[PDB]
């Protein structure tokens, strides 16, 4: 009884083609990029992936910003708790505000 | 500029464009190792200055990140920070002192 604009676009010759990569294949690429970053770091962007523990490659990344790596190993639990709280706050911000 | 660690590049002229030849560095042959963040020695924690601690099953070395080059762990390539009661994964190994054979001789 209530006709939408899609049928008017449809009957007047205006169609929409589907994308080549569906939303499931984008998530597989995203999962591959996530599992390569966590388990290997930046070594999967150059050649083959080289495994390294996460608490050691974060000490690799404090050395990039000018902080010695004892700061991580003496404050590992605090940084882990701060990251978990940041991810929880990101969840709350995305589930609260739609703008 | 290329896949890997960039080294150089060379330009070549083309019709209505340019062509770059990016020379890069790609690691080739890999081996598994046993690693540790720090070493407990005489109640002290030793962290590597530049490199990573690895082991070949029995002994412990220090090795640069992008190439395998094991060295004997001394006080020249390590620095001390804190104690052994705060680092997760700290192992027990000795650290060589270069002044001891000079003082003994
Ligand atoms: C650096 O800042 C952090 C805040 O992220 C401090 O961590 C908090 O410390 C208080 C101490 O009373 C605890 O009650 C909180 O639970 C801690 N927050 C956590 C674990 O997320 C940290 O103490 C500060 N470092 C200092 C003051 O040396
Ligand atoms: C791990 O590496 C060390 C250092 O190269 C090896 O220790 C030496 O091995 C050679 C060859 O067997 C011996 O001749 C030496 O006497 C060893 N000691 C020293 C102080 O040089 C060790 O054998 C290696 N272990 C494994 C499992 O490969
Ligand atoms: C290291 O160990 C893993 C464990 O399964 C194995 O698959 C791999 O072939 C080993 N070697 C390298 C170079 O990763
Ligand atoms: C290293 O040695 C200390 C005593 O010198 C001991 O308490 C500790 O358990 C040892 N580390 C491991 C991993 O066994």
């Amino acid at each position: 009884a209530a006709r939408d604009l899609i049928c008017a676009q449809k009957f007047n010759g205006l169609t929409v083609l589907p994308p080549l990569l569906t939303d499931e294949m984008i998530a597989q690429y995203t999962s591959a990029l996530l599992a390569g970053t966590i388990t290997s770091g930046w070594t999967f962007g150059a050649g083959a992936a080289l495994q390294i523990p996460f608490a050691m490659q974060m000490a690799y990344r404090f050395n990039g910003i000018g902080v010695t790596q004892n700061v991580l190993y003496e404050n590992q639990k605090l940084i882990a708790n701060q990251f978990n709280s940041a991810i929880g706050k990101i969840q709350d911000s995305l589930s609260s505000t739609a703008s | 500029c290329g896949k890997g660690y960039h080294l150089m590049s060379f330009p070549q002229s083309a019709p209505h464009g340019v062509v770059f030849l990016h020379v890069t560095y790609v690691p080739a042959q890999e081996k598994n190792f046993t690693t540790a963040p720090a070493i407990c020695h005489d109640g002290k924690a030793h962290f590597p200055r530049e490199g990573v601690f690895v082991s070949n099953g029995t002994h412990w070395f220090v090795t640069q990140r992008n190439f395998y080059e094991p060295q004997i762990i001394t006080t020249d390539n390590t620095f001390v920070s804190g104690n052994c009661d705060v680092v997760i994964g700290i192992v027990n190994n000795t650290v060589y002192d270069p002044l001891q054979p000079e003082l003994d001789s």
